[PDB]
RNA sequence: GUCCCACCCAUACCCCGCCCUCAGGGUAGAAACGAUGCCCUGAGGAGUAGGCGGCCGUGGAGGUCAGUGACGAAGCCUAGGG
RNA sequence: AGACUAAUCGAACCAUCUAGUAGCUGGUUACCGCCGAAGUUUCCCUCAGGAUAGCAGUGUCGACCUUCAGUUUUAUGAGGU
RNA sequence: CCGGGACCGAGGACCGCGCUCUGCAAGGAUGCUGGCGUAAUGGUCACCAGCGACCCGUCUUGAAACACGGACCAAGGAGUCAAGGUUUUGCGCGAGUGUUUGGGUGUAAAACCCGCACGCGUAAUGAAAGUGAACGUAGGUGAGAGCUUCGGCGCAUCAUCGA
RNA sequence: AGAGACCGAUAGCGCACAAGUAGAGUGAUCGAAAGAUGAAAAGCACUUUGAAAAGAGGGUUAAAUAGCACGUGAAAUUGUUGAAAGGGAAGCGCUUGUGACCAGACUUGCGCCCGGCGGAUCAUCCGGUGUUCUCACCGGUGCACUCCGCCGGGCUCAGGCCA
């Protein structure tokens, strides 16, 4: 059981890769080459109104 | 072999067996020619001898790579600055012993030859005087260039 | 990973003195040089006294604060008035600090 | 900026959500991609002009990227749907593949697969009959 | 239809390289091993023993992977995937994977004859 | 059989990097058209220096170009194909027009506080495409602990 | 025993094809490319201990293929084929 | 008689420490590709000894800059035989 | 110069070198004709024939021989994990760096956030007391990629003399 | 009590089963093997041959190619049938031959010239819409020497195998 099982990540490295996945989520090519449908989407990124 | 015939022949760049170069002959390269006779068979070529095998098996040295001698401007870009600048010019040279004997023979590629049709002598590894085929033969060179050309 | 070790492609081819009681705390005494005194102060005043916009002032920098005992002389220090306190200077470092034209304040 | 054609192939060029990869090729199941082969130049999706062709109930319906509507995917797309002659389909798609500069590298992909969509939507030919060969099979 | 024009294709060699001993032993596969003892007759290549493979047997890059018709396979498992050979139907035959059932494999073999593609195993569950 | 006393050697150097940096691929083929299609001798020395791992690239600090900036050298571009580092030693920044593969926070801003500019390989090579009026300047390589237990 | 003529054949030598490796080149005001690609030219190819690279296969996890499947999945047999 | 003490005796049987230790014996699992070896060289007290030179493979980097060379020639030694 | 025979046809618009120049034997095969259109060609399996061919693994030494294991088949079956170093590769930040002992928070062993201390690094040397790194555009000379206003400036690094 | 990037009946605890059981040892103690018909027993009525076990019919079931030897049912090893070889080993490599058995390929396509049909998604112009801003689509116009399919011929070209 000593093995070990968790991977200790930079916070900074951390933050960095949520960046670059924010960045790559209003890209609208990557998100139809990770196979969403988005064909019919109005925009990207899709802000959607807080009072509804 | 032992070390210094292999190292003679490395600079004679005869580095497989039936390869041929030409020679020209000082005391320098006559004394090195005459430590590697147990290993190669030279001779005196005549003007048909070169011909012949500068036009058959004729390849140059052009940037590191065998290039066959097909076209005038070959020689003409890799030796002209020596004013050799066609296949007749490079005969001449070599069969003259021009001033330019080396850059010319140092651009011909070793040449290559065949086996010789109709075989060597019964006993091959012995000296030419003896009934063999080693050492120096002279003008006989001539008959061993057509066969093996 | 064990896929990329090299096991898996050899797959079918296998003095002085003694001191007891030691307590650290005693010999506790951080050193500093001249040359990064001026990152001690604060980014932006530290421009304006480089700069020459605080002509009338001088900065008082307490190395206690920041975690050092002794200021040590390497480098050299702008013509600029500072007032340094520190536990321990160097004799170079005070000579340097006294012509920039500072004072080396000696606390404990 | 920080996105572009360039970036997204190195980003995609090893995986994507179309690629078919096998023994003896690579393919794509992109929509913009003429040819349906896995490189720079067909990759539709990737490229900021792109072209792609589908088939139609009679004949082809050919989309478009806007290149002012990128982030617009709903509006993305210029379609147009060629139910008329042959030659009449092969011009309109050479003329919007090649006049202007837009993928004007892709026109030949373009008639091609117009002419193989073409081609397909015809009536088939009924196959001859098998002919049993040998012994065992013939008797 | 008729495959694209291309150079003979030539197999250097058809039989296969079977495993030393594997004739007499059952616990042995014919499948290709390297003889790693090293008083092995096989591996160090002593005349009338059986060859071993090596990269000089490599077929010609033009006709690497074709079937004797000029055609290279690609495997299909629905309609969706026989329409990727559209574009390819002089160089790619599509060939039916085995798990697809006979009412799918009719599917692809109507859209493979109206798409001219080639299909290897269309007399399957008929 | 022929006689070869002499062996062949295969390349000893890169000849692509081994990072998996997109943007790092970008400017490898920016670099490596830069190299084919001109003659200066600089965009061969940049890419050979871009192919390169971390420990071939030491640091430069702001202290090293503003030595290297003296005699002549002041208005040259600054060319560092690594990182550029902060030095809080030095006091004054002069102005200076620098170009890197990244800078440290603090080095860009002290740069843009002295009023010079920061630039990147790919707006080095649209600026200089020939690298004309650059001062191509290195970090110490044998500035490393492993080098000193050598 | 000596001399002479022809002839036989090694994975050796010569010419040609193909495979791989290595080396040297070309390829964007891109009608443009699995540029990790393609085109051109040359040389080389035995291998124990040993060192390195690339691929194939198995059990499981994330994503993806709007994947296959009781109109038959996995498994197994097969002088049947690629 | 080192005899006998449950077929077990120069130290019974049972479980545990314990997966005790071995330098000795046996064995050690797909393929293809690229390279590719070695036996007093020099020092240490030896056998029941050691290091070490040399020979190799992967990486890199430096202007892969200087050129060098198990060879001949020339001058001069040894061998004047 | 003229015959006789064998094997081979790589490439795939044009470009080039040329010649005997309406064209060509000149940077790699075309033209004409016949039979068959199927088991005819080709392939797999069994067997006969000619030629070729020791039983594998291990040990030993330099090598064989000796010796040891192997009746057959299926399944199982042997360089692994942890800590600590070291060199190299990739990555983030950079004179700093390390959120995860802990606290906050949570859709709850995840993810996200927080900071005091502390570790390593930023200074060494000496047994210790202790002392503690600019004469100079951080020095001189010879090289050195690159740049140059073509006078020179000269990175990394190496050698040498100084502080 | 809740979980797992754990094992899947030679594994996982020795024990998934009337397992610390059966069994062994004077005793202390040692200590296994062993899961699976089918959805449902519907677990074969009746006839016939046998002393019986069973067999044969005939039944149940979706299936008995699931019969309480029970899912699937590999190899070693064995029987029958079919083919073949064999004068003190067989097996294996290269190359033919015979016999047996087979995978492909081919069945015609494209383009012209005529004739006969069936239709107007022929060119131009007009309006709208979209776009790549000059290119298209849609509605009207075409009145059949223009377009698009079909059917008969004729012609050219390319087509499989061996020569």
């Amino acid at each position: 059981i000593w093995r070990k099982w968790h991977v200790k990540i930079n916070q900074g490295q951390k933050r960095f890769a949520t960046a670059s996945a924010l960045a790559a989520s209003a890209v609208a090519p990557l998100l139809m080459a990770r196979g969403h449908q988005v064909s019919t989407v109005p925009e990207v990124p899709l802000v959607v109104d807080s009072a509804a | 072999i032992p070390p210094k015939p292999r190292k003679i022949l490395q600079l004679l760049r005869l580095r497989q067996i039936n390869n041929g170069v030409f020679v020209k002959v000082t005391k320098a390269t006559a004394e090195m020619i005459k430590i590697v006779e147990p290993w190669v068979a030279y001779g005196y070529p005549n003007l048909k001898s070169v011909r012949e095998l500068i036009y058959k098996r004729g390849y140059g040295k052009v940037n590191g790579q065998r290039i066959p001698l097909t076209d005038n401007a070959i020689i003409e870009e890799n030796l002209g600055k020596y004013g050799i600048i066609c296949i007749e010019d490079l005969i001449h040279e070599i069969f003259t012993v021009g001033p330019n004997f080396k850059q010319a023979a140092n651009f011909l590629w070793p040449f290559k030859l065949s086996n010789p049709n109709g075989g060597f002598r019964p006993r091959k590894f012995k000296h030419f005087i003896e009934g063999g085929d080693l050492g120096n033969r002279e003008e006989h060179i001539n008959a061993l260039i057509r066969a093996m050309n | 990973p064990t896929r990329f070790s090299k096991t898996r492609k050899h797959r079918g081819h296998v003095v002085g003195m003694r001191h007891f009681h030691l307590l650290r705390n005693h010999y506790w005494r951080p050193s500093i040089n001249i040359d990064k005194l001026w990152s001690l102060v604060p980014s932006d005043v530290r421009e304006q006294y480089l700069s020459g916009q605080k002509k009338d002032t001088a900065p008082v920098i307490d190395l206690l604060s920041h975690g050092y005992a002794k200021l040590l002389g390497k480098g050299r220090l702008p013509e600029i008035p500072v007032v340094v306190r520190a536990r321990y200077v160097s004799a170079e470092a005070e000579r340097k600090v006294k012509e920039a034209g500072g004072v080396v304040e000696l606390v404990a | 900026s920080n996105v572009s054609a360039d970036l997204i192939w190195e980003v995609s060029r090893n995986y994507n959500s179309f690629l078919v990869k096998q023994r003896t090729g690579t393919f794509s199941r992109d929509a913009l991609n003429l040819t349906n082969q896995h490189s720079r130049k067909h990759a539709g999706f990737v490229n900021d002009k792109a072209l792609g062709i589908v088939p139609a109930e009679k004949g082809v319906k050919v989309i478009a990227k806007k290149v002012k509507a990128a982030n617009k995917p709903a509006s993305s797309l210029y379609t147009v749907t060629y139910k008329s002659t042959a030659r009449k389909a092969y011009k309109a798609i050479a003329s919007q593949a090649a006049k202007h500069g837009y993928r004007a590298d892709l026109r030949q992909a373009a008639v091609a697969r117009a002419s193989a969509i073409l081609r397909s939507q015809r009536p088939v030919k009924p196959e001859p009959p098998k002919k049993l060969r040998g012994a065992a099979a013939r008797r | 239809v008729a495959a694209k024009k291309h150079v003979p294709i030539v197999k250097k060699r058809t039989k296969r390289f079977m495993r030393h001993q594997s004739d007499r032993f059952k616990c042995l596969d014919s499948a290709w091993r390297k003889p790693k003892g090293i008083d092995n007759r096989v591996r160090r290549r002593f005349k009338g023993n059986l060859a071993m493979p090596s990269i000089g047997y490599g077929s010609n890059k033009k006709t690497k992977h074709m079937m004797p018709s000029g055609h290279k396979a690609f495997l299909v498992h629905n309609v969706k995937d026989v329409e990727l050979l559209l574009m390819h139907n002089r160089t790619y035959a599509a060939e039916i994977a085995h798990n697809v059932s006979s009412r799918k494999r009719i599917d692809i073999i109507t859209r493979a004859k109206q798409l001219g593609v080639k299909v290897t195993n269309a007399k399957a569950k008929v | 059989g022929i006689d070869l006393r002499w062996k062949h050697v295969r390349s000893s150097h890169r000849k692509a990097p081994k990072s998996d940096n997109v943007y790092l691929k970008l400017l490898v083929k920016l670099y490596r058209f830069l190299a084919r299609r001109t003659e200066a001798p600089f965009n061969k020395v940049v890419l050979r220096r871009l192919f390169m791992s971390r420990i071939n690239r030491p640091p430069v600090s702001l202290s090293r170009i503003a030595r290297n900036l003296k005699n002549g050298n002041e208005k040259k571009t600054v060319v560092v194909v690594a990182t550029v580092t902060d030095d809080n030693r030095l006091l004054q920044v002069p102005k200076m027009e620098v170009a890197a593969l990244r800078f440290t926070a603090k080095a860009r801003a002290r740069i843009e506080a002295a009023g010079g500019r920061t630039l990147t390989l790919d707006q080095l090579a649209l600026e200089k495409p020939t690298g004309a009026n650059t001062l191509l300047l290195r970090g110490p390589k044998n500035a490393r602990e492993a080098v000193k237990h050598f």
